[PDB]
């Protein structure tokens, strides 16, 4: 129990990497369902995991914000940039159309996959140093990934919220703002009035 | 913009048709299978599949596919060309 | 023999007297069904609780304010401006830390198994048995939990829930203090009472 | 007579009711006339 | 909210003029000193005392010179109705727990439909208090609220 006193559930017996029992709605009834969902966890976590860095490091520096990057496809032109340099492929039609090519044909070829997604955990070309050799030390690696995935995918949110609201974004930034008084500039300021 | 656009988007498009999502686009074709009334739907109404035409000396590809992508792939261009001279202009 | 709320009357039934505070006091029997009783019994003593330290809170303050060893405003002002830090930021924290905590009797309540866990390190326990009346750090001098040492705890707390309803319905009406109110009655109880004051 | 008593207690029963609810909400009106509103709070 | 607040609205204010121009013009037949008069003179006073307190409550007013309400939620107007309401539901509960919990006294028992046409006043009178606490009902629902029969 995950929930300090509270029966985990019949499916759940804690084997799964990243079990702690939590299924309030019992989404995971069903077998086929569930092992559906093992796998979008750790596919909703690969990317956020990769996002928070792609959103918090060029802040750090001229991202100004993640938001703020996507401001000149809005205008015609753009051409947008990645280091203060124009292009390459600066147009959103040319980014558009690689960016689906590109990707609809990753994704797909996951479709057509067949032992689970292989099992979600590929290990092809994908574990060059074969990380996954030893099975004793390959469970406790997935562990760290879907507790760091988790951990991942909750700060991106605060994110997107914080990202609300406070559309002078700043995640990085706010966090300055809560620094500066923390007391009177917390959420709870938010949550309120003025 | 030229007529060059038409072309492209509807060589990906077969492109893609092609050598991308054609295996499991087939898949499907065979699951959700004809349709049928009761069972079959040959069985009175004249009319039933063409199998000749149907059939093609490609190792894999038909002559109605090629309809089908060519024809995403001109509404697609076409989708590009108009949009671009509309102009148009938001906040 | 039980304690008779009403001389004439008998008890419930479902009222054994085997709990502290019986005095076969149900008459609308909202207690028939025991588990309802089980949870009633344990919000009685939380209502019962906070309302000993309310009544306490409210009631002290005002009475040195009078004498003047401090000054601090009435309970019904502590709220407007003066502290460090916002309304809102202590909102927040309030709420988190009351979130944890009960979010955390509540499952001694369902089953009373939440006793480990202390602190995230699992070398300190509580150990006892009884839902409400937690034991180990919780009652440092070790004072006997006997029962009658609860019929106490429970009278005080349905007392100051009286005081409490008291002080917040005198309030109105009053627009002024308990203690206030105490002493216009005091100077002179005949001519101050709810009659000249409605 | 208890037997009286239940005579009483039939429809008779709804007709002391609303007659007494009627004269409550008379007086009621009569005490505050008019109101399109609860303005207490 | 696009209407006026009624105390500064000129439509409202020539309904109460107009109102009491015509009762005082009832007025004169009865000369003075008369069970009329004074009868009159109370809706007169009657009549100010109402639009006096509409406009006391702020509530708004339409082009129509009449006061209008308010029913989205808007803290402003909780008077128009949310708070009405929660007295009403209360009250309608009330009724409906001590209904129900007659005919669950009723149910097993002799000829029960005799006790339904013939009150059993001395239950009902130990009942009707019970609807004080009606909204403890929701703790009946966390268990025996609806029959698992049907
Ligand atoms: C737990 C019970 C609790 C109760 C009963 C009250 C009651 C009250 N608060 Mg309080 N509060 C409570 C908790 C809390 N308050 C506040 C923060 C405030 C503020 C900031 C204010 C109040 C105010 C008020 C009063 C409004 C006056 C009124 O309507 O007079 C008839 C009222 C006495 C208002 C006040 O003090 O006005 C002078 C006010 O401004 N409260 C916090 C933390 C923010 C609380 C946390 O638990
Ligand atoms: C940090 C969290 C984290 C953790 C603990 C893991 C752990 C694991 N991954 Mg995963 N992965 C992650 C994030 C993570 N991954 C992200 C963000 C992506 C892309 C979205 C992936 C994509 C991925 C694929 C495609 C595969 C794995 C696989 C595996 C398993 C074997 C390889 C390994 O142990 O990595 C070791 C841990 C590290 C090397 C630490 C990484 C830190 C470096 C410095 C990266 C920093 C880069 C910078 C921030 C950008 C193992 C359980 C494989 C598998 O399951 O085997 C069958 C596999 O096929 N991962
Ligand atoms: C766990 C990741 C995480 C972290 C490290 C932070 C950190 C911060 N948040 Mg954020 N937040 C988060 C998740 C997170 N948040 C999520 C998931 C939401 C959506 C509910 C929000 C919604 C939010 C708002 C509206 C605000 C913040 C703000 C802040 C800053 C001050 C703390 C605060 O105001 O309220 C405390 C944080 C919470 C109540 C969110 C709870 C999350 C933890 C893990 C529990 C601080 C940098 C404030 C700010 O920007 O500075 C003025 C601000 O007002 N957060
Ligand atoms: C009805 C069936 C049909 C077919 C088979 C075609 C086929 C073609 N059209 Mg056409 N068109 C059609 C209907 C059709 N059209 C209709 C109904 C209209 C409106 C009336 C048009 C309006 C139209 C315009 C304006 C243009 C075309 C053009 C073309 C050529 C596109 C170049 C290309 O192949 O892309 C890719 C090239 C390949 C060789 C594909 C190979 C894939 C590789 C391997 C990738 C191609 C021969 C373009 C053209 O060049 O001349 C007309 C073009 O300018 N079409
Ligand atoms: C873009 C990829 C692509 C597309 C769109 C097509 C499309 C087509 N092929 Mg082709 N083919 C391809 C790749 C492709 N092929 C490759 C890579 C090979 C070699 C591996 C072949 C070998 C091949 C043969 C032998 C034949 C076709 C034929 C055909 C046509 C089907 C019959 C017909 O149209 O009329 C009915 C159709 C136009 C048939 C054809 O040419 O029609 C006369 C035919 O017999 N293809
Ligand atoms: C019943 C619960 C209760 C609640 C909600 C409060 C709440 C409050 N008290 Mg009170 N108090 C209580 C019981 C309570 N008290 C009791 C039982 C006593 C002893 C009789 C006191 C004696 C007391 C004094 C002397 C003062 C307060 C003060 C305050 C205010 C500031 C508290 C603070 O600084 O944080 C806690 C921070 C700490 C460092 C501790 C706050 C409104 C202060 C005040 O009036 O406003 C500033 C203050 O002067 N309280
Ligand atoms: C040695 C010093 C020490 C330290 C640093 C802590 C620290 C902690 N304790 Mg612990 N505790 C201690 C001694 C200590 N305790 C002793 C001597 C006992 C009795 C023998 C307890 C009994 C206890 C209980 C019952 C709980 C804690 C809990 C906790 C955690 C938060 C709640 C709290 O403030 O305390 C309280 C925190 C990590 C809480 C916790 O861990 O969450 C469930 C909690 O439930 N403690
Ligand atoms: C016979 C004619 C008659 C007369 C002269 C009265 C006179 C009065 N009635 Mg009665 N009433 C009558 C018939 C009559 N009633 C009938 C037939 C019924 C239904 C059975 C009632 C039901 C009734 C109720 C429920 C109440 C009155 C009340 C009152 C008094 C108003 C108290 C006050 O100060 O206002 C202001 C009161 C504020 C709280 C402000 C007043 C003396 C009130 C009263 O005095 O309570 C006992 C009261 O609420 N009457
Ligand atoms: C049409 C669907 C709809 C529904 C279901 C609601 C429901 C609600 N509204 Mg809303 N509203 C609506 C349309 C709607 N509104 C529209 C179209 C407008 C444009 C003016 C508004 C403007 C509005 C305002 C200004 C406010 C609300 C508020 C509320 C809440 C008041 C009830 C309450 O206090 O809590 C329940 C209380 C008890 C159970 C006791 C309630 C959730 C109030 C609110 O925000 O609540 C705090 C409030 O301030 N509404
Ligand atoms: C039993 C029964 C059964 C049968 O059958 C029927 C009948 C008869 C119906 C019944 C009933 C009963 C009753 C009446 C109960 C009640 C209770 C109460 C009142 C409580 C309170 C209770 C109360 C409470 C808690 C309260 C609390 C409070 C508090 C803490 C306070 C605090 C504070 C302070 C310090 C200060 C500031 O400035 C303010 C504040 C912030 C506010």
């Amino acid at each position: 129990d995950w929930m300090p006193g509270q029966p985990r559930p019949s499916y759940l017996d804690g084997s799964a990497p990243g079990d702690f029992g939590f299924d309030p709605l019992r989404l995971g009834e069903v077998p086929e369902n569930l092992e559906r969902f093992k796998e979008s966890e750790l596919i909703h976590c690969r990317w956020a995991m990769l996002a928070v860095p792609g959103i918090l490091v060029p802040e750090a520096l001229g991202l100004g914000n993640w938001v703020k990057a996507q401001e000149w496809a809005a205008l015609p032109g753009g051409q947008a940039t990645y280091l203060g340099n124009p292009v390459p492929w600066g147009t959103l039609p040319t980014i558009l159309v690689i960016e689906f090519l590109s990707i609809a044909f990753v994704e797909h070829q996951r479709s057509m996959e067949k032992d689970p997604e292989k099992k979600k955990y590929p290990g092809g070309a994908f574990d060059p140093l074969g990380y996954s050799k030893d099975p004793k030390k390959f469970h406790e690696y997935k562990i760290k990934e879907v507790k760091n995935g988790r951990l991942a995918l909750l700060a991106f949110v605060g994110i997107c919220v914080q990202q609300s609201a406070y559309p002078g974004t700043g995640p990085l930034e706010n966090l300055a703002t809560h620094l500066a008084d923390p007391w009177h500039n917390n959420i709870g300021i938010n949550v309120l009035i003025p | 913009n030229p007529s060059l656009v038409i072309s492209l988007s509807t060589g990906l498009s077969l492109f893609l048709g092609r050598f991308v999502f054609f295996n499991f686009q087939r898949e499907n074709v065979a699951k959700q299978g004809l349709p049928e009334q009761n069972g079959v739907t040959h069985f009175e109404a004249g009319d039933s599949r063409a199998k000749e035409y149907a059939g093609v000396s490609k190792s894999a590809a038909a002559l109605v596919d090629v309809l089908a992508w060519g024809s995403i792939g001109h509404i697609v261009a076409y989708y590009i060309l108009a949009t671009s001279s509309n102009g148009y202009d938001p906040k | 023999k039980k304690g008779e709320w009403l001389p004439g009357l008998a008890s419930p039934g479902y009222l054994t007297g085997s709990l502290p505070g019986d005095n076969g006091f149900d008459p609308l029997g909202l207690a028939e069904d025991p588990e309802n009783l089980r949870w009633f019994v344990q919000a009685e003593l939380v209502n019962g609780r906070w309302a000993m330290l309310g009544v306490a809170g409210m009631l002290l303050p005002e009475v040195f304010t009078s004498i003047g060893i401090i000054n601090v405003p009435k309970w019904y002002d502590a709220g407007k401006e003066e502290y460090f830090a916002s309304s809102s930021t202590l909102f927040v924290i309030e709420f988190i830390l009351s979130h944890y905590v009960e979010i955390r009797r509540w499952q001694d309540i369902k089953n009373p198994g939440s006793v480990n866990q202390d602190p995230i390190f699992k070398q300190y326990s509580l150990p006892a048995g009884e839902v409400g009346y937690p034991g180990g750090i919780f009652n440092p001098l070790n004072f006997a939990p006997t029962l009658e040492a609860k019929e106490k705890e429970i009278a005080n707390g349905r007392l100051a829930m009286l005081a409490f309803l008291g002080f917040i319905i005198q309030h109105n009406v009053t627009g002024k203090g308990p203690f206030d109110n105490l002493l216009q009655h005091i100077s002179d109880p005949w001519h101050n009472t709810i009659v000249q004051t409605l | 007579r208890d037997l009286k008593t239940y005579l009483s207690v039939a429809p008779v029963a709804s007709t002391l009711w609303f007659a007494a609810l009627a004269g409550l909400l008379i007086e009621i009106n009569r005490l505050f006339p008019d109101a399109l509103t609860f303005p207490f709070f | 909210s696009g209407l006026t607040p009624c105390k500064e609205s000129k439509q409202f204010a020539k309904r109460e003029k107009q109102s009491i121009k015509k009762l005082e013009s009832s007025l004169k037949i009865y000369a003075a000193d008369s069970a009329p008069a004074l009868a009159i003179n109370a809706t007169i006073e009657k009549t100010k005392r109402r639009f006096d307190n509409y406009a006391k409550q702020g509530l708004l007013c339409g082009a129509d010179g009449l006061p209008h309400l308010i029913v989205s939620g808007d803290q402003r107007h909780w008077g128009e109705f949310i708070t009405p309401g929660i007295l009403f539901l209360y009250i309608a509960g009330w009724i409906g727990w001590v209904g129900r919990s007659y005919l669950i006294a009723i149910r097993d028992e002799k000829k029960p439909t005799q006790k339904e046409i013939i009150i059993d006043v001395p239950l009902a009178s130990r009942l009707v208090f019970r609807g004080f606490s009606w909204p403890i009902a929701a703790y009946r629902e966390l268990l025996n609220g609806e029959l698992v029969a049907k």
